[PDB]
This record gives structure tokens, sequence and C-alpha cells, in this order.
């Protein structure tokens, strides 16, 4: 993250200050998600499921958020990736 | 003469389940073990996460794994030939010896 540097005797100290994850939890993660015949994979993040459904969130904190239109992009079929599972894909134009 | 060597402190045995332990932290963690607690993911993700790094779409490697696995494989068998054929691949251990 940053560092402040120290002086000292015929040297220099540093100190670094480090970002350490902590309480690490395990998930279960799909490569894409096949809802409108095509593949949907993340922008900026990883899809996640707790057991029943599927989250969006970031690689190195734990932030579920809905698998929005604009949180993934369209590129390809559904028959090329291997893995690929079925999940609905909310699009915010539709209640609009 | 007077002239005795000495043995280094880490035997080979330790330096190569060193090396195996760092090979499998890599191919289980990505770059999360270094840094700290070892986040298990699949490797394929992490090919993702460095294609991501470089400038590549993800899709692109979501498409060729294959192609991408056997051109890997390919290229180590490549370089084990080279390193059975070529004596000057150590030239430089050999030259410090």
């Amino acid at each position: 993250l940053m560092s402040f540097p120290q002086s000292a005797p015929h040297g220099v100290v540093f100190l670094h200050v480090t970002y350490v994850p902590a309480q690490e939890k395990n998930f279960t993660t799909a490569p894409a998600i096949c809802h409108d015949g095509k593949a949907h994979f993340p922008r900026e993040g990883v899809f996640v499921s707790n057991g029943t459904h599927w989250f969006v969130t970031q690689r190195n904190f734990y932030e579920p958020q809905i698998i929005t239109t604009d949180n993934t992009f369209v590129s390809g079929n559904c028959d090329v990736v291997i893995g690929i599972v079925n999940n609905t894909v909310y699009d915010p134009l539709q209640p609009e | 003469n007077g002239l005795t060597v000495l043995p280094p402190l880490l035997t080979d045995e330790m330096i190569a389940q060193y090396t195996s332990a760092l090979l499998a932290g890599t191919i289980t963690s990505g770059w999360t073990f270094g840094a700290g607690p070892a986040l298990q993911i699949p490797f394929p993700m992490q090919m993702a996460y460095r294609f991501n790094g470089i400038g590549v779409t993800q899709n692109v490697l979501y498409e060729n794994q294959k192609l991408i696995a056997n051109q890997f494989n390919s290229a180590i068998g490549k370089i084990q030939d080279s390193l059975s054929s070529t004596p000057s691949a150590l030239g430089k251990l050999q030259d410090v010896v």
C-alpha cells in the first residue's frame, strides 16, 4: 500500500505497510454464464456461488453483487467454453 | 595441503522440496500464496487472470484452452529435448565450477 522511511545510523529503515488478506472462505466458481444463448464473462470480478445462487465479486475481497449486464460482457456462444453453467442475467432496462 | 571443501547447509533434497512446494503454491494459488494465504483457484482461472493482466481478453483463453495446453506441452517437450541435446545449457554453472 505505502511505505514510511526512517533514519538510522549508517542506514535506513523502511516501514512497509502491506495488504494481507484474512478470513477466507470456499466458494463454487464458474468460467461463464449462459443465459441468452451466449456466454457471459466477468469484466473486473469473478463468479461465485454460495450453494443456491450466483454472484459477482472482486478478486481481493468478497462483495457479492447481482449478475447484471454492466458487470459482464458477451463474447462467443456457450458450446465452446468448457464447464460453463446456466444462470439468469439481470437486465436493468427491463424494469425501467 | 589444507584445501578443504565444505558442503552447503541446504542439501539437494531440501532444495528439491522447496522447488516442489513453490511450484505447487504457484499452480494452486496463482500469486496469492506469496502475498498471504494460499487461496485455491482453478488453473484455467489463473491463466485467465494472467491474460487479463497482460492485456488480453479472457474469452480467447476460454475458447482456445486446448490449443494453449497443446502449445505448452510442445514447448515443454522442446525444452526437454534441448536440455538433453545441448550440453551448454548450464554453461554458467559449469564455468563457475
